[PDB]
DNA sequence: GCCGCGTCAGA
DNA sequence: TCTGACGCGGC
DNA sequence: TAGGATTTATCCGCAATGGAAGCAAGG
DNA sequence: CCTTGCTTCCATTGCGGATAAATCCTACTTTTTTATT
């Protein structure tokens, strides 16, 4: 439980979802983020990607 | 005397040129004001703290302005009091902050800045290569001191069996001491001034320009130390001081959560582990448990001091690095880049721009409400001139009211007083430009459509911040120098 | 090498370069450590203020200047057995001690033999090596001071010097005997020649108190320390041969807030206790023992350094079997327990389990990045609360600037009494006891006065300012 | 030729102002925030 | 450590002002700045305002 | 009633009459010369000495103890600070103050010309040198006057008297403590004709 | 000691307690403003040690310097809306009170 | 948002704010520069003096100013003792000097 | 240059003093400013720190970034007037 | 910087150097005791007393002298024990009592070793006289006018203990509640500690 | 003497 | 990351 | 990742005295 | 208009069990680990 309560709810992908829209909701669903655990970072990624 | 004078001069914060130094082990003693004896930091059930602690009363002053810890002393009578139950003093608690404890190190321990700074300061004056002295550090290898009458080079490292074939020779006349205790023999038993003759005649004679840059390096060095007066042993700690534990708090968070700066975790291990060298050493220990825990030690000083410059011990529970004193002052977001600069300032706001075209080039749209805030002083001053309110007090409920006569009041004093405006990226200086408030409904800073292009402005979000000049001369400043009918060329 | 800082690392190296031990060397090492402290026992048992200190303090506590169990462990082959152990010793001490006249030091050895029946406790046996220390430190300064007088002022050879002071050091034979050689240094053996008499003197009186010559306790001190290097080096290589074993019991605890090293540092402390406290002869494996002091240690240190806010270790009792408990109810129920369950499943009063749950909430640090990990830490969100609002100062003031202009208006003795009967711009306020005393009228008059002038100002148009000044 | 700052004929007027320059106004400052304001408008 | 809890819930009738930002949907941004009077807009033969 | 033997000019008796203004308390002035003192006062002062206080059960001598008993009992308005630090400061400065400047006046009139006036050119540069202290608080280290000033301000009293006068520096901040102390009604209340003259 | 909820707060007129219901909440639909209590809440509060002057405050007018400090929740300044519902937990042993 | 005066940090002085009065703007090193850049010194100093760190400063400077009497004491930003703490808390001697 | 001026005013005292220009980037140059606050304040100040402490140094504050951090009147603008004036006091009584 | 622990340059064997360590101990404050090299204080702590005079006392920020001044400040700093009276009356008194017993007393006891032989007799003989015209007063309280140790006595036993390197052994009436009151103080712990080993030397 | 390489600071 | 500087070392 | 068993120290509630009200009676 | 003086009634520090806290000690055997973008 602790594992997987930690990924829910501290986590870089874990988000509060957006809601001021039913567009704002469904495209926060979409969303295809390189961040998070194994991926780039904001500042090391890089002008090419 | 004269010396009443001398000490009042003491008393004046008024100086010039801050110095700097290393810091001698009876210098820091006498900086402190009592020595740290135990990891406690409070107590668990009624959180004063304990005695002796990270936090202790008697060390560093009173938790609760004027009254001990004990509570016997509170009365007004007793200002100066030292209690006897608690030792603490009856004093402000501001005093929380400035106090300074240390801790008597059981074995001596190499300051890591003056270790592992590039130019390693310790090597570079023992002349001796970093790899070989952390060699030493660590317990690897002893390192010889004085060979005596022998064939043993002053700064001759061995390894273990090498050093006993050696005693197996010679028992005497010749001292081989192994970690930081042995970088300090060598240190203290050095000579400034004859090696700085000495080198100085090798650096006239030997012509090849490694020698020659490392030679000048080296004396240069040598000569710094001979003027500074600082002893080389001081680089090697023996004494540590503990920062007020006002700066380091462990403030209370509503429902028993409790905040804590994590100099606090570094030095409960420090301590810990100097105590537990203590221990050992009653105890009379097998040597290498001694050299493992001395070794464990010199981790935990350095991981106070510089966190990462090693292993990088990282906090409990939290898989983040602990943040070090030098991870303190260091840093952009650290002290010195983001305190002693960059501060943040009261009698300010902030709000979203629009652009009320009807204003003159030295006017600027400020909202009611918002400058019914920022001055508020000089209402409270005003109101209570114009007898409108007994006491400031009457005041504050007045202008929390918003009285009717509160506005005229605020239309009085902002009549020529200028404020600031500076938007968020300042590029150039004149992204802060002084203006005269127009008192304005609504909640939009209204700017002036003509240095839109100065502040590199748009109308599609930006907001601004206002900041009110307090003094005569700030606001003569800001009428003078940074009003906006003064910045027409650029000064690029 | 590998040029390695991880301290882990070095360690574990520096451990394995000892090997382990069969459990017949295990008792082999056990029996030298024996060999040396039944050997310092007995070294310390020559010393006579030994038997004379035992005697002393079974007859203090027969008076309770001691107590009972602090004196004896127990006799290698009780009130009765102690008594008559007791007289055994005050017989065997009298016939040996007044025959000084040899026969003597054999009788003296007979009775560190009878000694050697006995186990006291290690703290009067502390005292005892403490007294022995002493006592050689007294032979220590003695020779120090003694040879620098007669080297230094005398400017004797060290050779010489010591081939006659040394070995008597009571009888001045040295003295009389090297200024008839007639030596230079023999004649400068006049300067120094009082205080080294004195100091050889104090000696003897010392010797005094030992019966034996200062060679004689000199051979006793010296057995004494090299039985005490046995004991010291048979138990470094047993401590040393059994890091191995501290190193796999700490393993378990790893993460419960120390570090690795921390961890096996107390268990290296816990197997040094082991090993003072371990007997061969119950033919229990070493191991099996050890083991127990070892993990003692490690909790009991877990439980002193590993919170920041320490608890003590009854507390921290309570929290683990509470989630031991509330680890089996909530595998077992399923969901979860709530605090009335845990205190069923406990015994305590259903408030105790509540103080308990509301400890152990560990402090979070104050650097832990505010979300999203940006420009900010909870570090800056926690406002200071000592302070007081610069509006609150100013109203504090201007309630000092009211008041002194209030007191303007009553008489001068009356603002006199009210300041100084409240504190008011002075040190403490007084009782009115002392207002009186001061002000010449020792009377309840004063308290009435008090009362007047809280009407007068309390009136009308001197209250109503304060009326209006109500704060 | 000065020591510890430029004399203000050595430096010139350019300003907002138009005269020559004032003693104790601070050009290096105002000279760093001219090089560097422009740039994050234009790289190549 | 909590005993009870208490949650109030407002509701804010929040009408536009000068200073809320508005935009169309092609990234036409914008704050706006007056709240004009109807008599005063633009207005086409039908008298209707924009 | 409390009396106290008062000298006409004593310095010790000058203090000693200003605590009493500031304390502002009724007492038996009496006036003594050390030639025939009053009868009473030698047969409970065995020393025979001025200035000297009675109260009803009580004698005491040595004005410096004087002072202390008297803010020890009548406390308002206090002329001692609470922190024993400051305390002990100011009791040092009261000591100070006389050991090395009473045994100035002493110079100045129980010695020879020559001793006198080398010691008034040593205190008046004393005096101007430490002036600028009072140039900063208002009173002799403090924001209230005390009983460092009551050691003080009579010594400065009679400095005309001592044919010192002052330089350009600091006669300002020697004037400006002055008319600090010279103004305070109790200083004056606390005067005699005997010392009018001298200033 | 535990914190109250009571409308018991000291020093705020009947105008600031109008809107509480007689437990201490708010009456569901009061339209409030900023600084309005929603929920009145006491804290104990102990060791007062007030200023000389204040003592002689407390003197001169009798009045009784509570011990309960006022805690209350109140609407945040500016925004200024309806209330349109109120939650209540407590943790079970609490004695519920009316509200609730 | 706006502010006169309201709760301070911990550690170092300054404001700061959750509580609907809010820090107030940081006044980085960006503005720090522009105010070097006109003339204005005193402006910048009570800017980083009196409106944010100097304790004791700060409420003189409010009293005077409900006083109708603009004026300033500088003293010396809480911040920088807390540097000196720090410093002196390594093995480094810094001090003022007259 | 004002050592030259110097053993040059007197010319018994210096028959000899000769340099060579010296250029640094900015970085660099920063990093060897005269006065230790100006440097840690912007550089690496771990660096800076340790150098500065194994050599003594005094920083006579002589500049607009110092100043700032100890909070002062600015040398610049309008403070120098004031700043001018307070080293005429300094260097005399 | 002022340094630490707060030491006091205690002259080896000047009485004030006694009496303010005779506090110290009964407040059992922790501190340094320096010594000064007989009668010349260390060249070096002029530095902080112009006076050049012992004993001298400084915590971290307060230099003091005068042993007179050091005490009340002891006294006044730690509390308790309490070593005067309370009222105002006692504590005037009990002031006065140490300016007479050091006006009258230690300036003999300053010129018995300070005068000639004919001085030293006759104010070893006229100090006798007078402790012993004292004499029946001390039986009173079991300290000197004090139920309890108090300052006065700090006045006393650094007196009473140099009576033999005055040579003074007390015979005649009253020389019984005198050593009796000697056993009191000079037995008290507190005085104990207060002792140099040149203190003790003037005893056996 | 000259080139490759590890190490750190900084965005 | 990456870029640069640079001790530090190998050729 | 125990726990009994021992031993002590700290705290919480109880009551005894000194200060301050409260009449209550002469100046 | 006063001006003392006698009851009385409440904070304040010895003075007490109840709990918290610290110490000590265990016996089949158990032996190089861990720890990781
Ligand atoms: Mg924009
Ligand atoms: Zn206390
Ligand atoms: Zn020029």
């Amino acid at each position: 439980s602790a594992a997987v309560k930690e990924f829910f709810g501290s986590s870089q992908l874990s988000q509060f979802m957006d809601q001021n829209n039913p567009l704002s909701e469904i495209t926060h669903k979409r969303r295809i983020s390189a961040l998070g655990p194994g991926g780039l970072t904001r500042e090391r990624a890089g002008f090419e990607v | 005397d004269l010396l009443k004078f001398l000490k009042a001069q003491t008393k004046t914060e008024e100086f010039d040129a801050i110095k700097i130094a290393l810091a001698s082990p009876d210098m820091i003693r006498s900086w402190s004001f009592g020595e740290v004896k135990k990891p406690e930091t409070i107590n668990y059930r009624t959180f004063k703290p304990e005695r002796d602690g990270l936090f202790c009363a008697r060390i560093f002053g009173p938790v609760k302005d004027y009254e001990c810890l004990c509570g016997k002393y509170k009365r007004l009578k007793h200002r100066g009091v030292i209690c006897e139950k608690c030792g603490v003093e009856v004093t402000q608690t501001k005093v929380r902050r400035e106090r300074m404890g240390h801790i008597e190190l059981a074995s001596p321990t190499a300051h890591i800045w003056f270790l592992k700074s590039l130019p390693s300061r310790i090597g570079l004056l023992l002349d001796m290569p970093l790899r070989d002295i952390e060699r030493v550090l660590y317990f690897e290898s002893y390192v010889v001191i004085e060979g005596g009458m022998t064939n043993l080079e002053r700064q001759q490292i061995l390894t273990e069996e090498q050093y006993l074939d050696a005693l197996e020779e010679f028992g005497d006349e010749f001292d081989a001491k192994m970690g930081a205790e042995a970088i300090q023999a060598l240190l203290k038993s050095m000579d400034l001034e004859q090696e700085c003759e000495q080198l100085r005649e090798e650096l006239n004679e030997t012509n090849s320009e490694t020698k020659r840059k490392k030679l000048t390096k080296r004396i240069k060095l040598l000569e710094a130390f001979v003027q500074s007066g600082n002893k080389p042993e001081w680089m090697i700690l023996t004494v540590l001081p503990v920062l007020p534990p006002d700066l380091r708090p462990l403030v209370p968070l509503d429902g028993g959560r409790f905040a804590t700066s994590d100099l606090n975790d570094l030095y409960r291990r420090v301590i810990n582990r100097n105590n537990r060298l203590k221990r050992l050493l009653d105890l009379a220990a097998p040597d290498i448990i001694v050299r493992n825990e001395k070794r464990m030690l010199q981790e935990a000083v350095d991981a106070l001091l510089d966190n990462g410059r090693r292993g990088r011990a990282i906090t409990g529970s939290n898989k983040r690095p602990l943040k070090s004193l030098a991870d303190m002052i260091k840093g952009k977001q650290g002290r010195f880049r983001q305190n002693l600069l960059g501060k943040r300032v009261d009698y300010s706001g902030r709000s979203v721009i629009t652009v009320g075209p009807y204003l003159r080039l030295h006017q600027c749209g400020l909202p009611k409400k918002m400058a019914l805030e920022l001055f508020k002083p000089f209402i409270y001053g005003k109101l209570e001139l114009r007898g409108l309110a007994t006491t400031i007090k009457a005041a504050k409920k007045m202008v929390e009211r918003e009285e009717a006569v509160v506005w005229d009041i605020l239309d009085e004093v902002i009549r020529e007083h200028p404020v600031l405006l500076n938007r968020a990226p300042t590029l150039h200086r004149l992204g802060i430009q002084a203006f005269e408030p127009v008192l304005i409904e609504g909640k939009a800073i209204q700017l002036h459509p003509l240095v839109c292009a100065a502040y590199n402005a748009d109308f599609d979000g930006d907001q601004m911040a206002v900041h009110v000049p307090l003094t005569l001369e700030a606001q003569l400043e800001a009428r003078a120098l940074m009003m906006s009918t003064n910045n027409i060329l650029s000064p690029a | 090498i590998g040029r390695t800082t991880d301290p882990v690392r070095m360690y574990m190296r520096e451990m394995g370069t000892v090997e382990l031990l069969t459990r017949e060397g295990e008792i082999d090492i056990a029996k030298r450590i024996e060999d040396g402290i039944n050997q310092v026992q007995c070294s310390v048992a020559e010393y006579p203020e030994a038997i004379t200190y035992l005697l002393e303090q079974y007859d203090r506590v027969e008076a309770e200047e001691a107590r009972l169990s602090d004196l004896i462990t127990g006799f290698v082959d009780d009130p009765e057995l102690a008594r008559e152990k007791f007289a055994e010793l005050r017989a065997q001490y009298v016939v040996t001690r007044d025959t000084i006249k040899a026969t003597a030091q054999e009788e003296i050895l007979k009775l560190s033999e009878v000694f050697k029946q006995f186990r006291l406790v290690p703290k009067q046996f502390d005292y005892l090596v403490n007294s022995m220390r002493v006592m050689m430190d007294r032979v220590r300064t003695q020779e120090r001071l003694i040879m620098k007088l007669c080297v230094e002022q005398c400017k004797m050879p060290k050779k010489n010097f010591i081939t006659l002071f040394t070995g008597n050091e009571t009888s001045d034979t040295w003295f009389n005997a090297a200024i008839a050689m007639n030596k230079p240094w023999s004649e400068k053996l006049h300067d120094v020649s009082e205080e080294v008499h004195r100091a050889l003197q104090k000696l003897q009186q010392i010797e005094e108190e030992t019966g034996l010559t200062i060679e004689q306790v000199k051979d006793i001190n010296r057995r004494m320390s090299i039985g005490e290097a046995k004991a010291r080096r048979a138990k470094k290589e047993m401590v040393e041969a059994n890091l191995r074993l501290v190193i796999s019991i700490a393993k378990k605890y790893t993460n419960r807030g120390l570090q690795f090293l921390d961890l096996i540092q107390e268990g290296n402390i816990g197997l040094m206790k082991a090993v003072d406290k371990f007997e061969y002869r119950r033919g229990y494996k070493f191991s099996t023992y050890a083991t127990w002091w070892i993990r003692q240690a490690i909790t009991r240190s877990i439980a002193d350094q590993a919170r920041t806010i320490r608890i003590p270790v009854h507390m921290i009792e309570t929290i683990n079997k509470l989630n031991r408990i509330s680890r089996q109810m909530l595998q077992e129920m399923g969901r979860e327990p709530t605090p009335e369950e845990l205190a069923e499943r406990m015994l305590m009063p259903e408030d105790k389990i509540r103080k308990v749950l509301k400890i152990a909430k560990e402090p979070i640090s104050m650097e832990t990045p505010i979300g999203d990990d940006e420009d900010s830490h909870l570090g800056d969100f926690i406002e200071d609360t000592t302070l007081e609002l610069p509006l609150d100062s100013a109203t504090t003031e201007s309630l000092r600037a009211a008041t002194h202009d209030v007191l303007a208006g009553l008489t001068a003795r009356e603002a006199k009494v009210l300041r100084m009967r409240f504190g008011i711009d002075m040190n403490t306020d007084y009782t009115l006891e002392e207002v009186g005393k001061q002000f010449d009228v020792t009377r309840e008059r004063i308290r009435q006065i008090e009362a007047k002038a809280l009407r007068k100002l309390r009136h009308p148009s001197r209250s109503e300012v304060l009326r209006s000044f109500l704060d | 030729d000065t020591d510890f700052g430029v004399c203000a004929h050595c430096y010139g007027r350019d300003l907002a102002r138009g005269h020559i320059i004032n003693k104790g106004e601070a050009i290096g400052v105002i000279a760093a925030q001219s090089i560097g304001e422009p740039g994050t408008q234009l790289t190549m | 450590g909590v005993l009870k809890i208490v949650k109030v819930y407002l509701a804010v009738k929040r009408r536009i002002q000068p200073g809320d930002k508005m935009a169309g949907r092609h990234g036409n941004k914008g704050v706006i700045s007056k709240i004009n009077p109807i008599e005063d807009m633009p207005y086409d033969e039908n008298g209707t305002p924009v | 009633v409390m009396t106290l033997f008062s000298g006409p000019t004593d310095i010790y008796s000058h203090q000693v009459r200003i605590v009493l203004a500031e304390k502002g308390v009724s007492f038996e002035i009496e006036h003594v010369e050390k030639d025939n003192p009053p009868q009473d006062l030698i047969d409970l002062n065995p020393n025979q000495s001025v200035p000297t206080l009675v109260d009803r059960e009580l004698t005491l001598w040595e004005s410096r103890i004087i002072m202390e008993y008297l803010d020890e009992r009548f406390p308002h308005p206090p002329l001692m600070p609470v922190y024993p630090v400051a305390r002990g400061e100011s009791r040092l400065y009261m000591h100070r103050i006389e050991k090395d400047w009473y045994t100035l006046m002493n110079t100045i009139i129980n010695g020879s010309a020559s001793e006198a006036d080398a010691a008034r050119k040593q205190l008046r540069e004393e005096l101007l040198a430490i002036a600028p202290v009072f140039g900063q608080k208002p009173y002799f280290l403090s924001d209230e006057f005390s009983l460092v000033d009551c050691y003080l301000a009579p010594l400065l009293w009679r400095l005309p008297q001592l044919g010192i006068e002052f330089s350009g520096p600091g006669a300002k901040e020697l004037k400006g403590y002055m008319t600090r102390v010279f103004e305070r009604d109790s200083f004056l209340a606390s005067l005699t004709e005997a010392e009018r003259e001298m200033r | 000691g535990p914190e109250e909820i009571t409308a018991d707060i000291p020093n705020v007129g009947e105008a600031a307690l109008s809107k509480l219901d007689e437990s201490g909440i708010v009456y569901i639909g009061a339209e409030v403003t900023g600084g309005d209590i929603l929920v009145g809440k006491v804290t104990p509060k102990g060791e007062t040690q007030l200023t000389p002057e204040e003592k002689l405050l407390r003197a001169i007018f009798g009045e009784k310097a509570s011990d309960v400090k006022d805690s209350s929740l109140r609407v945040p300044n500016g925004v200024s809306g309806t209330v349109i519902d109120v939650q209540v937990f407590t943790r079970d042993g609490v004695e519920k009170d009316k509200r609730a | 948002h706006a502010r006169s005066t309201g709760s301070y940090s911990l550690v170092t002085q300054q404001p700061l704010g959750g509580k609907a009065q809010f820090g107030g703007q940081r006044f980085g090193e960006m503005e720090v520069w522009a105010l070097e850049a006109y003339g204005a010194a005193y402006t910048l100093q009570e800017m980083l003096t009196v409106k944010s760190d100097d304790v004791n400063g700060r409420t003189k400077m409010y009293k005077n100013i409900v006083d109708g009497n603009h004026q300033m004491e500088p003293g010396m930003p809480e911040s920088f003792n807390v540097l000196l703490k720090e410093i002196r808390s390594l093995g480094i001697n810094i001090e003022l000097e007259d | 240059r004002v050592k030259i001026a110097n053993r040059e005013l007197e010319a018994n005292g210096k028959v000899g003093a000769t340099y060579s220009r010296d250029l640094l980037g900015i970085t660099k140059a920063s990093l060897a400013t005269e006065s230790f606050i100006s440097a840690a304040s912007f550089q690496e100040t771990t660096r800076v720190l340790t150098e500065a402490a194994v050599a003594g140094k005094r920083d006579e504050l002589r500049g607009l970034k110092e100043n700032v951090i100890v909070g002062r009147l600015i040398p610049a603008g309008t403070g120098y007037a004031y700043h001018q004036d307070r080293m005429r006091r300094r260097a005399a009584g």
